[PDB]
RNA sequence: CCUCGUCAUUUAAAUGGUGACGCGCAUGAAUGGAAUGACGAGAUUCCCACUGUCCCUACAUGUAGACUAGCGAACCCAUUU
RNA sequence: GAGGAGGAGAAGGGUUUCUUCUCAUAAGAAGAGUGAGCCGGGUCUAAGCGAGUGUGUAGAAGCAUGAGCGAAGGAGAAACAGGUUGAUAUUCCUGUGCCUGUGCUGUCGUACGGCAACGUGUAUUAGCUUGUCGACACGAACAUCUAGACAAAGCAGAAACACCUUUUCUGUUCAAGGGGAAAAAGACCACUGAGACGGAUCAUCUGGCGACGUGGUUUUAUAUCUGUGACCAGGCCUGAGCCUGGUUUGUUGAGGAUGGUCGUCCAUGAAAAGACAACUAUAUGGCAGCACAGUCCGUACCAACCGUAUCAGGACUCCAAGGUGAAGAGCCUCUAGUGGAUGUUUUACACAUGUAAGGGAAUUCGGCAAAAUGGAUGCGUAACUUCGGGAGAAGUAUUGGUUCAAUUGUGAACUCAUUGUGACAAGGGGAAUCUGACUGUUUAGUAAAAACAUAGCUUCAUGAAGAGAGAUGAAGUGAGUUCUGCCCGGU
RNA sequence: CCUUGUUGCUGUGAAGGCUGGCGAAAGCCAGCUGGAGGCGGCAAGCCGUAUUGAUCUGCAAAUCAUUGGCGUAAGCAGGGUA
């Protein structure tokens, strides 16, 4: 079995330095780089991964469309459906007790 | 002879280091607040842990830490300053509150920011208030008596993380661990197993001290080692304290 | 479960460290473990992050404890002395 | 602020005043190349790639060296490389935008 | 190495540059005295501190 | 110290080992005293197995060594021995 | 013998690399050789260092604050195949691409859908504020993918043939970029309404703060296709060009990658540059073609490094085939790489090793050295103990080849001239005493220990803090069990 | 002190869990599941007990052979800093 060379760079096996085995059109078995995966967004509040939003590096997700990095409704990526729910709420009704405090 | 240990580490360079610091920990200083309570965390020397807290000055948002009592949580909304209920987590002036109550982090002068009681499980006890004075007697947990004016500020309950002192470190490491962040030597080196150059105890050819262990106030710092001004010695009862408010 | 006569939790030691240490170790190790009751939500699902941190795995509240306990004797007692106050 | 600068890779440093007389052309292309080579290595490079090789002074970069060939002998240029070789030659490599020209240039100027 | 500075590289192109015999012809000049350059040196006798 | 202390056991035979005894030249209690478990390339005595350690030495193998081509030093030295 | 005497990088060296000539040879002389927007430096910040200014000094040192600096292995926009030289190549040549900006010409835009989970639409600058990404310990088990390795069939060429053999060997390829599933694992939305009870994992567990069920929404790989043909094998001719193949299935599988769980801690495991969303204003903005731009420095070679040398020493990392066996152990082979002071059968004494009648420590300060035991399976296991251990205690038996049953428990028969963990690999065991509790550490170069450390125990001083008595420092004894008597005359 | 690299094969089988039996209770006994430990035998490595072996005009101003101790961790190591 053909045995691999670094093409480039160092040996030294850090978080940077991922590599994977791949096979050419000339038949040859070689090293080729892999770069590191992303994480997407995490909710405000809970601490939950948003729905509908991609999981890239900063660069590569910049570049994407901007559907990608939302969803269409009040708070955008941001938070969950469920945090805006309460929020929703929760405005509402204390707003209705400051009525109440002001009428009696 | 050469320098001793225990002046060596006195030096600068062997100061604690503050990198890993959340920051200062103390009271705002404004006259009323209402604060939201972050976050709850642990900071890399301390073992009680530290409350985030959230209060507004001027019309911007500005950030403050605390040292947790036992029963908060994350989201809680806490009252500061005059005005403020006698509920647990708040923070007061120190006459509002009736004898025989237990605080933590009292004030010695007014904006200080707190001093006293912060280490897991202590509390201090409000022994007596003086209407004439307006002074008020607190009872540390040293059992010494000191008299704080009335208008110092004070926490309403006990600090976070008692009882840490009832498990045996069975093994080296697990005290390794404990004082890798402490100024003290570890491990500890006896001073009767070195040579006579480097400690006052060393030398001869039995194991032994040689001279009395007791010494005075005013020795000579290379040489102030051992009981330093000690009024008494050995595992004896004592005598009784003399007590005033 | 349990197939030891006395030695319990502390049965990872083997014959190190002393018999006496070994049995007060074994009240905080026994303690620190098990799951507790969510004051919030009522579920047994509370357990310890960190020395004095304690936190829920459903709700995700945390909530200012002692170091082997959630709540400790001092603070059992001295939390009935203020709703007397409150009175 | 002051430091030891060893591992820079721009030699100079100072900026530099104005003066009351100034020298009549300036760094121009004339200063700039220095001689074409002509040898059995170059003699390929002129017959498959439609490249010429030079010898160029130390002050010039890439942009400098498109100019003064444009300017001393008028073909236009696609591609500048360069290379510092151990002899302490700045050698400059020029691809043209129609190659055949490159046979053309060499034998006109006497390189070849 | 493969990697080096600017300044290191200079160092060793002239210490590359001087590092040669007196050209045959000298030796003929009716003034010229010298029999061998003693400036000469050898990689395997001899460090440059270049480093 | 006297000292290879006296009595018992282990051997054919014990300036050794273990068990007893004690006015202990000069034992002894965090200058820490006493009785055990698990763990020591730690110090010491005995038994079983095993053997060129020994009685008592013999034969055989590889590599150097002797002789031969090429290459080729040093310590030391009043020297007549 | 793939934890190589193989193929490559770093630190260190500096032309030792390639061609020609000459011996002068680990020797010289003369020439030639290192090409980048996409690889690394020039950027950001760690622990930390610091010009100037203030205070101080005869001048200094020191102390307070602080521009600038601080990682070729931490963070950090964008490239891959195939060819070419005597010597360079993700840098040159051909092909297909991508990032950041600039300009021309066309062509469209100023909004909607779903009960919802959310979708359709490549979208401008600017600013508050709130949040996310960059951005992170160790250990264990379980999934899924990819390299790799096997076995059948097909074809092409090889090896072997006194006999036998469809026996044996080598091949059967597909990059970045573009398009793209089923699957598995989790979140969530609508209807529904469940218990002394259902669901679910290798293991924990889970539900009226909404179970099972029936329909959906979304996040995370990979296979497959295109990449316009290159490349390989074979035949025919030849100082050149033609022709034919590159086809199918099963088993296994990382020392690489990823996912959601679980455990441990008086230990909770970096920053910043640079980005993004929501909200508010404001709008000539999106896409396709064509064109232009992207500076400076490093790039050869090492078996050539440090030890006065062509020195059995020392010296940071990466890739890794088949058999035997639990096993990148030892032993044997494939790919790739390798070697000289000459002849002589050569006494004695040596240094590395073999074997030995009868006896079995008589040897010696002393069993020092050697021998003996050895893997797996079963039977059987004492005193004492902190009840965990002692413990593989001790003591005993079995083991190869062949042909069968039975399916993980194993049985049975036949066979051999010394018997079978056959080579290689592979514990000697028991009874007591002194001593230190244990794992750990030490006199680099005559001492590895009973010495040091250690957990635990006791005493002392303080309310001063960027630290606040469950704290911060100073001493002594040495885990656990059981005890710790008397004396304050001297110092 | 800051930033990093480096755990392969095997034995024993703690806490927690599920079944079956015994008991008036409390909680006892089997078999299986699970995988803790400055825990055992080894590999790569790190070290330095014995032969008072070889060498002592050395291969070497501290090396070599066999034999040993630890090897899931108060373990070993590169660079930056004090
Ligand atoms: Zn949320
Ligand atoms: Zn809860």
């Amino acid at each position: 079995v053909e045995r691999q060379v670094v093409r480039r760079g160092s040996t030294f096996n850090t978080r940077s330095n991922k590599r994977k085995k791949v096979r050419t059109p000339g038949n040859r078995l070689v090293f080729q780089d892999v770069k590191k995966k992303g994480k997407g967004p995490k909710c405000g509040q809970c601490g939950i991964k948003l729905a509908g939003v991609k999981e890239a590096r900063p660069a590569a997700f910049s570049r994407m469309r901007k559907s990608c990095r939302k969803v269409n409704r009040i708070l955008g990526g941001v938070q969950c459906a469920k945090c805006v729910q309460e929020k929703v709420l929760d405005a509402f009704l204390n707003a209705e007790e400051k009525r109440m405090k002001e009428l009696e | 002879g050469k320098v001793i240990r225990t002046l060596r580490l006195q030096k600068e360079h062997w100061k604690r280091k503050h990198h890993k610091s959340k920051g200062i920990v103390g009271f705002p200083t404004l006259k009323n607040c209402e604060a939201t309570v972050e976050k709850i965390v642990h900071e890399s020397g301390r073992p009680a842990p530290l409350a985030i807290i959230n209060y507004k000055k001027e019309e911007k948002n500005t950030k403050g830490l605390l040292v947790a009592i036992e029963g908060i949580y994350e989201g809680q909304k806490i009252q500061i300053g005059e005005n403020a209920s006698l509920e647990l987590g708040n923070v007061c002036p120190i006459k509002e509150i009736p004898e025989g109550s237990l605080v933590s982090m009292v004030e010695k002068k007014p904006k200080d920011g707190g001093k006293y009681v912060k280490s897991p499980g202590c509390y201090a006890t409000i022994v007596y208030h003086n209407k004439l004075t307006n002074q008020t007697t607190i009872k540390l947990p040293s059992g010494e008596r000191v008299r704080v004016t009335g208008e110092s500020r004070a926490l309403l309950g006990i600090i976070a993380g008692g009882g840490k002192d009832d498990k045996p470190l069975l093994k080296a490491v697990n005290a390794y661990y404990k004082y890798k962040t402490k100024g003290k030597p570890w491990p500890r080196v006896r001073g009767v197993a070195m040579n006579p150059v480097d400690h006052p105890h060393g030398g001869g050819n039995h194991q032994h001290v040689g001279h009395p262990t007791t010494v005075s106030r005013n020795a000579p710092v290379n040489g102030r080692v051992g009981l330093v001004a000690a009024r008494r010695t050995g595992r004896k009862k004592g005598s009784r304290k003399i007590t005033v408010n | 479960s349990r197939k030891t006569k006395k030695v319990g939790i502390t049965g990872k030691y083997g014959s190190r460290y002393g018999s006496s240490l070994k049995r007060r170790a074994m009240i905080c190790m026994n303690a620190q473990s098990k799951r507790y009751c969510c004051s919030f939500c009522g579920k047994t699902t509370v357990k310890r992050e960190v020395i004095g941190i304690w936190s829920c795995r459903f709700c995700g509240k945390k909530v200012s404890g002692g170091a082997y306990v959630p709540i400790t004797n001092q603070q059992v007692e001295y939390k009935q002395v203020i709703n007397r106050m409150k009175m | 602020p002051k430091l030891n600068r060893h591992k820079a890779s721009r030699l100079d440093k100072k900026i530099k005043q104005k003066k009351l007389i100034e020298k009549p052309l300036g760094f121009s292309s004339l200063d700039i190349i220095k001689y074409g080579i002509g040898h059995e290595g170059a003699a390929k490079l002129i017959e498959e790639a439609g490249t010429l090789t030079f010898v160029v002074d130390q002050r010039a970069d890439k942009i400098n060296v498109k100019k003064a060939f444009e300017e001393i002998y008028g073909e236009k240029v696609k591609k500048v490389n360069i290379n510092n070789t151990m002899k302490g030659v700045k050698k400059a490599y020029i691809r043209l935008v129609e190659l055949g020209n490159a046979a053309v240039v060499a034998t006109k100027a006497g390189i070849l | 190495g493969s990697i080096k500075t600017r300044r290191i590289k200079v160092q060793l192109v002239s210490a590359l540059k001087k590092n040669r015999c007196i050209p045959q012809w000298k030796r003929a000049c009716p003034g010229f005295k010298q029999q061998y350059n003693f400036t000469k040196r050898s990689w395997k006798r001899k460090t440059l501190k270049a480093c």
